[PDB]
């Protein structure tokens, strides 16, 4: 009838890729974040903000290349194309690491168009809205560790780049220079991405396992009509069998499924609220205890001190070639080696 | 920008300087890897750390072993550190090239240009040539 | 069409070549053509091996895995792991290439012409997988073949050449084996020590005596017990463990071939008498051990007593006692005290290292061989760049060791995943439930309550 | 002693008249019910139902 | 300490013996179909 | 290198290892035009 | 009749509490005593001599730990890859100062793995199961055999061996990549793929179940009370979440194959296990992940860093810092 009605009518119409109210927020800003990455990791370099080489011009393969972070003298600049930094010129925009935000910034508002995008989906369907809720958690994993953990920290520099190996390097630094992995708000993360992987193996071997003759043919994957109600693998049996091997067992399919999607979200959940703890540098860095005890013994010895030792490694070998801009020169007599190495 | 100025190297126990055409840099570091590389990569020597190919620790040996016609000299007879004793015996050479069958085909000029690329090394990377794992 | 669709099988396409359970000669034509391609690999491998040889680097360095198990047998090598001719490897890797397309021409006749079933026209090849008199006789020729192929190697290393044997006195040659050791004590020795460190179950194989020797054995166990089973019959416990079906062999193999294909993947590790490191390049445990005597050269020319020289720790700088009493090198090599080497033993004793032995007699073979062995350690790369997982990119050097370490040792857990498939599935065919539960009847429902 | 090479690493006498006690004590067992069997019954199936 | 060590191999080859008595123990008729 | 009757052939030897993973290939290219059938 | 058979029909019946089974008879055994002797070394053990270098590393609660940093100390450099019993020890306290109980708790931890692997068969035997939840579960125990077994046997020394603790785990993390470089290798890339992608799919499949779940309920009870167990009424509109993760990304990437769906979860985590655990096993024997470094250069020759070099500077820190006392020759060859 009216004007809006129309456009209500013509976005939630049958087509190949469905578009929506929430299309016009993801496919203009995806559709840039993905090809920022394209390009920043084959044109742009990363040879004034970082010193490095992070393109395919540059000789990079797949895993060496990356969109970098830009410099600290930079701060936690937006970096605007016709910013103060970049003032209207695209070459030296990319110079600074001008891409760098511009990735994150239109992916942060890719992932608000994709989860609207699964609420808006289940609204014409008619389904509960639990996509929308577990893609909640990887959004607490982009928010708090690309937007989040530079915010806390000194600039846009402290980053992840959006490259292979550029993540990797920000796993190692994140274990020098913070003890990520002491962190419990990691370890119930890991709880939670193997706990998940751990329950689609099961689930996927159990329900494969229990099936129904339905052919005589011998490939079971045949015999699987969609709009049949008769459920296809026997419940009863395969509760019967993880209730001897393990010795308790779901009796409840509604259970089970949404047990699938607890487990792997709420590893996400806690994960995300370390790195936000991490931002402000309170860190899970020692058991004063063990360190009281230590200084005053100098033959106590548990694991815990060992390492110490090794991120005094990481803190001391990379931090040089790590921060460029602050300029350490470290003499060749104050970096802690081992004894022969 | 492998200029004719960076490519000049010193040659004779005088000081005269000549010029590496682009092919002797670049069989220099074929032949360098192949033969001289297992154990003196980069400028260290990983069977002896103290005896290194640095520029410093090439001009201290008591014969100076910086020029190119010093090092063609070491490769022919290599003498100790010191310069008393031979341990041709030891290390790879051309007069106890029989027991090493990786020396047993090499011209003049594969010797001009392995002992140019050890000399014209420094000169690129001025603190990775036998700087050890600190500078790699 | 008939037989080479779902509709009349039941098998889909990707798992297609189950459809050639029941026929015989389609079948036949299908081993008898991946045959004609391992035979296919190895010539036109030995090819490519040989138009890529060059006489200055060593055979390791090179990173070749198959001209060095010829050479293990003797042609073509020199005193000290020295190749000379590479005519011979020629003539190898030709004979191996010709005979596919033999095999070749097997697999395009016997599965594309052959009749469907053996069993029909050919009553001596045909057979059927729940006969048990037959497949007793099919693994009893297919025995007596495997131990006229082991008195092959017994036969070429006392009569035809011989072998090369690493511990050879006067350095490593052509050795004719003169006297193997047939004394099952000591063959049987091996097969029945520990599997951990110091026994080292198989592996430990230390002359080419006990090797010649020991596959005299392997042909006298595998003829006798490939006229045993042609004669007679499955017993009682037998027939009632087994499952006789045509899956459920399969799965009988692909157990005992990954348990062939680790302990081949532990030989090239460790063992330096059937994989000469004159060959392969140094072991693991030998490269340990080759820079610890390197140094210990380098530290006896500066005047230093190396026998009381003390560690950092405490323990011995250079020698130090072992565990058992013995002495040793120290560092994080002392873990690889057991290292027996061709280079180190001229300097054993009863108790070990002789101190003067060390302080008189070190040759200058010995220190050319450890400086070789500690700059090519088996330490490597993907992209095949040499040292330490830190090194930088000049050097070019993987061990053919940690090719071969990694890759029958990554085939070799696969095969026992194709022992719990293909057993799990034949012990199911056997039974019925293959498909799935029965609706009608569920075995669940007619047990006890559950508790 | 620890890196001898001796079998199933039976050091001393003693420790075979275990091992001899041990599989037979249970083979004795077996011989009760699937010993003293028919030796000579045969079966074209793929698994055999015979008897206990 | 050879006191202890007899103790073991009585308890390794009793279960071993029991595994591997138990799948000649007719074990492939042992299912839910027949017997 | 190859004998020297042979040098002739040193870039079609270089080839045939690789063949064998072309007959893996040349299954699924058969299932193809038959139709997957 | 016989006194046999009375006990094969036990030990193979299903109607006990747990299934015992013939792989019971020896996993039993095994995964007890690795428990009691876990139990025991984790919270009463002296300490280690783990570097050969009679420097005792404290790993157990009474020592002065916690939950995190007490672990069980693996084995000595002194011993290595030998055999180290208790009778071959000629006292306990020889034996638990050299690190006794790290062997006895693996070596029984693994034969009781790969019996509890078996024993997953066998039941599946006897209820009329198709057979092959034992082959999924091969993917922990070729990783789990990976870091206890394969990798002490490669390095040549259980001393190298993953300590059975929670700060012991990061000990082996870190030391294993300076010395191996995994992340860069390609099979520990195939397996974060396996459990990003196998965490991935866990919560994509249990939401779009729950999503489409049939009204059984009132608003006031639970929403999991609407399936009775045993039911044979199919519990979710199939076709619904079909039709919605059809117009999510597209049509034609949709299982409607419940079955083939069902598949697809149990392949891509076991597949990413299968080959993570070969990433191990061939980096025990040192064929090492990629090596990037020093390979971008300019015209004149200068390395140009990239972030392999970045990545590098890291290795080389924990490469000078591990066992810091153990080394006295330039090369880490262990
Ligand atoms: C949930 C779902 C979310 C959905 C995703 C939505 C994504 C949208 C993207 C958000 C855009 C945020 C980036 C804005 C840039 C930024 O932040 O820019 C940062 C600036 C602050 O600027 C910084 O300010 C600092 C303070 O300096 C001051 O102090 C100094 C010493 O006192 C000197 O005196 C200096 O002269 C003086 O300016 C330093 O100067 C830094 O160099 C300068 O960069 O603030 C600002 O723009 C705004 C900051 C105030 C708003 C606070 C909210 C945002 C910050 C949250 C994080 C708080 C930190 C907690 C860590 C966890
Ligand atoms: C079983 C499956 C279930 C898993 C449970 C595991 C617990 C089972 C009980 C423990 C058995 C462990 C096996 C020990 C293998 C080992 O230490 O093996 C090492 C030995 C090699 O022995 C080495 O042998 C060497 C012999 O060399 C000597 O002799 C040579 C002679 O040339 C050289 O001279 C050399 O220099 C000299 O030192 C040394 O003696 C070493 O000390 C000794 O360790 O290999 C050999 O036994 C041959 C290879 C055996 C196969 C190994 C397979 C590994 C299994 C991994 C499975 C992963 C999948 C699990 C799925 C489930
Ligand atoms: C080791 C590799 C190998 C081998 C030897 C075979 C062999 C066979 N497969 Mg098979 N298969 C394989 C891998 C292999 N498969 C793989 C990997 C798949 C999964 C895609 C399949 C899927 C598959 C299906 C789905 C089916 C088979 C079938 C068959 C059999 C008959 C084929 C036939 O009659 O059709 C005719 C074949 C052709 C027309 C192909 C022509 C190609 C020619 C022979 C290539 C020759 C090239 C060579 C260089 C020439 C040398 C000549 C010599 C003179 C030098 C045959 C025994 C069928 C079967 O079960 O039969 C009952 C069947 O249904 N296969
Ligand atoms: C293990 C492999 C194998 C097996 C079991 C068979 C079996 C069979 N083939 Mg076949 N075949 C094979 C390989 C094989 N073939 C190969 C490799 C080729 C290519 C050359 C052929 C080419 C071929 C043709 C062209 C024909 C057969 C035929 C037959 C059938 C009758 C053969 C006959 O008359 O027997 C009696 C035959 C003999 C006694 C002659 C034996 C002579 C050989 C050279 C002795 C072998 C020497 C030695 C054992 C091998 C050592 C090498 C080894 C280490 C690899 C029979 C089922 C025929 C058939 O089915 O009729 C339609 C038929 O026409 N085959
Ligand atoms: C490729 C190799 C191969 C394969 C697959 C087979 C396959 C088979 N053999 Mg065979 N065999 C082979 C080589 C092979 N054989 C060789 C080379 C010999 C000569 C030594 C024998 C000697 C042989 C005999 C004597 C018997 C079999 C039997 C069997 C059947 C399975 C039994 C089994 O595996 O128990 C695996 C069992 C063990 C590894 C341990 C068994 C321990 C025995 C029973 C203790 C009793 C002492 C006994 C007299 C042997 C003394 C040695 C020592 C144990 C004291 C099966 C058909 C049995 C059969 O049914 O005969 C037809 C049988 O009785 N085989
Ligand atoms: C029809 C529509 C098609 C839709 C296309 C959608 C766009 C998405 C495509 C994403 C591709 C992202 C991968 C980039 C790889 C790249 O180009 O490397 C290209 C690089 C370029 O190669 C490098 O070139 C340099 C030039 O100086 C140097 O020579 C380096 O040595 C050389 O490696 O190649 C590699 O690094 C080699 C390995 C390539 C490995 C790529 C696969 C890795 C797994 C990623 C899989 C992504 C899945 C995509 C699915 C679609
Ligand atoms: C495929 C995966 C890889 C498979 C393993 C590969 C085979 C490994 C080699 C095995 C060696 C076998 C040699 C005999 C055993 C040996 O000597 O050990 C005997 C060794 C030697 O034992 C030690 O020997 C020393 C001498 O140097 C000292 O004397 C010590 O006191 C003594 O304990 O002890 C062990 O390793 C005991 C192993 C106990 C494991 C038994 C569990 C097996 C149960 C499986 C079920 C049986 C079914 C399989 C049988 C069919
Ligand atoms: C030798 C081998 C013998 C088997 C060994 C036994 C060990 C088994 C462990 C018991 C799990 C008990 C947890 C109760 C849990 C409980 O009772 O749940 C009971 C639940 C049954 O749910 P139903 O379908 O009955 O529920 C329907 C509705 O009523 C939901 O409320 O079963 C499961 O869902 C459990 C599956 C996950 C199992 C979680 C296990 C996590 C591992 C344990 C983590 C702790 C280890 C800490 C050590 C420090
Ligand atoms: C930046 C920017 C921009 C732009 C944007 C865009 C427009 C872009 C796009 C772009 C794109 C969008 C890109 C793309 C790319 C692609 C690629 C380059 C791909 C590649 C691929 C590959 C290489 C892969 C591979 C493969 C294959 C082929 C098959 C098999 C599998 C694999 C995976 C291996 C603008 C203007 C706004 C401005 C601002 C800034
Ligand atoms: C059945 C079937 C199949 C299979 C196939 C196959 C497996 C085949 C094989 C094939 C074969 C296995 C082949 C072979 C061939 C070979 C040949 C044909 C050779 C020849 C040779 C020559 C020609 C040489 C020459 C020379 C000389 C003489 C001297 C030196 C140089 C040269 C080397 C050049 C498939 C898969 C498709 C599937 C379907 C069915
Ligand atoms: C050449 C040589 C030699 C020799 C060799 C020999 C003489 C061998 C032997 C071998 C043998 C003598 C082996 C054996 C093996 C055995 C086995 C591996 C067994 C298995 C068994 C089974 C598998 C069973 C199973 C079962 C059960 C447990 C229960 C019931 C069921 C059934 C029956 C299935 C020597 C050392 C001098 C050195 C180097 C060279
Ligand atoms: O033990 Mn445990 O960590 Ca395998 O690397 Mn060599 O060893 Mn000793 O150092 Mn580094
Ligand atoms: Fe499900």
């Amino acid at each position: 009838r009216g004007l809006f009605d129309l456009v209500d009518d013509w976005l939630k119409k049958d087509r190949f890729v469905f578009v929506g109210w929430s299309g016009l927020l993801l496919f203009p800003t995806a559709y840039l974040a993905a090809g920022g990455w394209m390009t920043g990791t084959t044109f742009v370099t990363s040879w004034y903000t970082h010193g490095l080489a992070s393109s395919y011009l540059e000789g990079c393969n797949f895993l060496t290349a990356a969109v970098s972070t830009p410099a600290n003298s930079v701060g936690h600049s937006l970096l605007l194309l016709w910013g103060p930094e970049a003032q209207g010129d695209f070459t030296r925009w990319c110079q600074i690491g001008g891409l760098w935000t511009f990735v994150a910034l239109h992916g942060a508002f890719g992932l608000i168009g994709f989860c609207l995008r699964q609420f808006e989906i289940a609204r014409l369907v008619g389904i509960r809205p639990y996509n929308a809720i577990a893609f909640s958690g990887p959004i607490a994993v982009f928010v708090s560790v690309f937007l989040l953990y530079p915010l806390g920290q000194a600039s846009w520099f402290f980053a992840p780049s959006f490259g292979v190996a550029a993540i990797f390097r920000f796993l190692l630094f994140l274990q020098g220079f913070h003890n990520w992995t002491l962190n419990p708000f990691h370890m119930m993360g890991v709880a939670g991405i193997l706990g998940g992987a751990l329950l689609c193996a099961i689930h996927g071997a159990t329900v494969e396992n229990t099936l129904f003759e339905d052919g005589d043919a011998a490939n079971t994957f045949r015999a699987f009509t969609p709009t049949q109600s008769e459920e296809t693998y026997s419940m009863v049996t395969a509760n019967r069998f993880w209730s001897q091997i393990f010795g308790v067992a779901f009796s409840n399919k509604r259970w089970l499924h949404f047990f699938m999607l607890f487990v792997p979200v709420t590893g996400l959940w806690t994960s995300s609220i370390g790195i936000v703890g991490l931002a402000l540098n309170l860190r899970a860095y020692d058991f004063v205890s063990q360190e009281l005890r230590a200084a005053e013994d100098p033959e106590f010895e548990t694991f815990y001190t060992k390492n110490h030792l090794l991120d005094e490694g990481i803190r001391a070998w990379m931090a040089a070639q790590d921060q460029p801009h602050e300029n350490f020169v470290f003499p060749e007599e104050v970096l802690p080696r081992g004894n022969a190495l | 920008d492998l200029d004719e100025a960076t490519r000049t190297v010193v040659v004779d126990n005088a000081g005269n300087t000549t010029v590496l055409t682009p092919e002797q840099v670049k069989r220099g570091k074929r032949l360098f890897n192949a033969t001289c590389g297992a154990c003196h990569v980069g400028g260290i020597t990983k069977t002896n750390p103290n005896v290194g190919l640095d520029p410093e620790a090439l001009s201290l040996a008591t014969p100076r072993r910086d020029n190119i016609s010093a090092l063609v000299d070491y490769i022919k007879n290599p003498t100790t550190y010191d310069g008393l004793e031979s341990i041709a015996e030891v290390h790879p050479s051309i007069k106890s090239a029989d027991i090493y069958p990786r020396m047993r085909s090499l011209t003049d000029e594969d010797l001009y240009s392995i002992a140019g690329h050890i000399m014209l090394s420094p000169k690129i990377a001025s603190e990775k040539w036998g700087g050890g794992k600190i500078y790699y | 069409i008939a037989g080479r669709d779902i509709e009349s099988t039941g098998f889909a396409w990707w798992s297609g070549n189950a459809r050639l359970i029941n026929v015989s000669g389609k079948l036949l034509g299908a081993h008898v053509a991946h045959a004609g391609l391992m035979v296919f690999w190895a010539g036109a491998m030995v090819l490519f091996e040989v138009s890529h040889f060059v006489p200055e680097k060593p055979t390791y360095e090179q990173g070749f895995i198959l001209i060095q198990h010829l050479a293990t047998l003797g042609y073509g090598i020199g005193p000290g792991g020295e190749i000379t001719s590479t005519v011979p490897y020629f003539a190898v890797g030709v004979i191996h290439l010709i005979s596919s397309a033999i095999l070749g021409f097997g697999g395009i006749y016997h599965s594309l012409l052959g009749p469907d079933t053996l069993e029909e026209s050919f009553p001596f090849f045909g057979y059927d997988w729940r006969d048990k008199n037959k497949m007793t006789t099919i693994l009893g020729i297919h025995l007596c073949l495997l131990g006229l192929g082991s008195f092959l190697l017994v036969i070429k290393a006392m009569y035809l050449g011989g072998v090369y044997d690493t511990w050879a006195p006067g350095g490593g040659d052509v050795r004719y084996i003169t006297t193997p050791t047939l004394n099952p004590i000591v063959i049987f020795g091996y097969v029945f020590r520990s599997p951990f460190g110091g026994d080292g179950w198989v592996v430990s194989v230390n002359n080419m005596e006990d090797v010649i020797g020991g596959h005299i054995w392997v042909g006298i166990l595998c003829i006798t017990g490939g006229i045993w089973h042609i004669f007679t019959k499955p017993f009682a416990w037998a027939r009632r463990a087994f499952v006789w079906s045509g899956e459920a062999y399969l799965s009988y193999s692909l157990a005992a071939i990954s348990l062939m294909g680790f302990t081949a993947a532990l030989y090239s590790w460790y063992n330096n008498t059937a994989y000469p490191s004159e060959l392969y390049g140094p072991t693991g445990p030998e490269a340990s051990q080759a820079q610890a005597f390197t140094f210990l050269v380098r530290d006896q020319r500066l005047g230093a007593n190396v026998s009381s020289a003390q560690g950092p720790t405490g323990l011995g700088k250079y020698l130090m006692r072992s565990p058992s009493g013995e002495i040793i090198f120290g560092g994080e090599t002392m873990r690889f005290w057991d290292l027996r080497a061709p280079w180190v033993e001229p300097l054993r004793g009863p108790n070990g290292l002789d101190i003067n032995k060390i302080k008189n007699d070190i040759q200058p073979w010995q220190e050319r061989r450890a400086a070789e062995y500690m700059t090519h350690a088996p330490l490597g790369s993907l992209n095949s760049v040499g040292g330490v997982a830190t090194e930088i990119n000049s050097v070019n050097y993987v061990s053919p060791r940690s090719w071969l370490c990694c890759s029958h040792f990554f085939l070799a857990f696969f095969f026992l995943v194709g022992h719990w498939w293909h057993s799990g599935r034949a012990r199911a065919a056997a039974a019925g439930f293959e498909k799935g539960i029965n609706r009608a009847n569920e075995p669940v429902l007619s047990m006890r309550p559950i508790d | 002693t620890e890196g001898t090479n001796e079998w199933f690493g039976v050091d001393d006498l003693r420790l075979l008249a275990v091992l001899f006690l041990g599989h037979w004590a249970i083979l004795s067992l077996w011989l009760g019910s699937y010993g003293d069997s028919n030796e000579d019954e045969d079966f074209f199936g793929e698994i055999d139902y015979s008897a206990r | 300490m050879l006191t202890l060590k007899i103790l073991v191999y009585t308890t390794v080859i009793f279960f071993v013996s029991l595994f591997i008595f138990g799948f000649l123990s007719s074990d492939p008729s042992r299912n839910p179909n027949r017997k | 290198r190859l004998p020297e009757a042979y040098v002739v052939f040193s870039p079609i030897v270089d080839v045939l290892p690789i063949i064998p993973v072309f007959f893996l290939l040349l299954a699924f290219v058969w299932q193809a035009a038959i139709g997957f059938r | 009749v016989s006194l046999w058979e009375r006990f094969c029909a036990w030990i193979t019946s299903t109607e006990n509490r747990l299934y015992i089974g013939w792989f019971g008879c020896l996993m039993f055994p095994t995964l007890l005593t690795a428990t009691s002797c876990f139990i025991i070394a984790f919270i009463a053990a002296p300490p280690v001599d783990i570097d050969g270098i009679r420097e005792p590393v404290a790993g157990s609660l009474l020592y002065g730990n916690n939950i995190i940093s007490g672990a069980v100390v693996p084995s000595s450099n002194a011993i290595g890859m030998h055999f180290y019993p208790i009778w071959e020890a000629a006292s306990i306290d020889e034996w638990l100062y050299n690190g006794g109980p790290y062997q006895l708790i693996v070596l029984h931890f693994l034969l009781g793995v790969s019996a509890y692997m078996g024993r997953e068969w066998e039941l599946s035997y006897r209820l009329g199961m198709r057979p092959w939840i034992f082959v999924a579960f091969s993917a922990p125990v070729a990783a789990a055999s990976a870091v206890f077994l394969v990798y002490p046997i490669g390095q040549g020394s259980f001393s190298d061996g993953m300590p059975l603790g929670i700060s012991g785990t990061f000990n082996f993390m870190l030391v294993f990549q300076a010395e191996h470089n995994i992340l860069m290798h390609p099979f520990h890339m195939a397996g974060v793929a396996g459990v990003f992608g196998g965490s991935l799919f866990s919560a994509m499949h249990g939401s779009l179940v729950t999503s489409s779940l049939i009204r059984e309920t009132t608003e006031n009870e639970s929403t999991n009370y609407g399936y009775k167990f045993g039911q044979e009424e199919e519990t979710y509109n199939i076709v619904a979440a079909h039709g919605y993760f059809g117009r999510l990304i597209f049509q034609y990437a949709s299982f409607n194959n419940s079955r083939a769906l069902h598949f697809f979860l149990a392949l891509w985590p076991v597949v990413g296990i299968w080959i993570t655990s070969m990433g191990i096993s061939t980096m025990a024997f040192n064929l090492n992940g990629f090596n990037f470094n020093q390979s971008v250069v300019d015209s004149q020759g200068r390395v140009i860093n990239t972030w392999a070099d970045i990545l590098n500077r890291a290795n080389l820190g924990i490469e000078v810092m591990h066992e810091r006392n153990a080394h006295n020759f330039p090369l880490d060859l262990a």
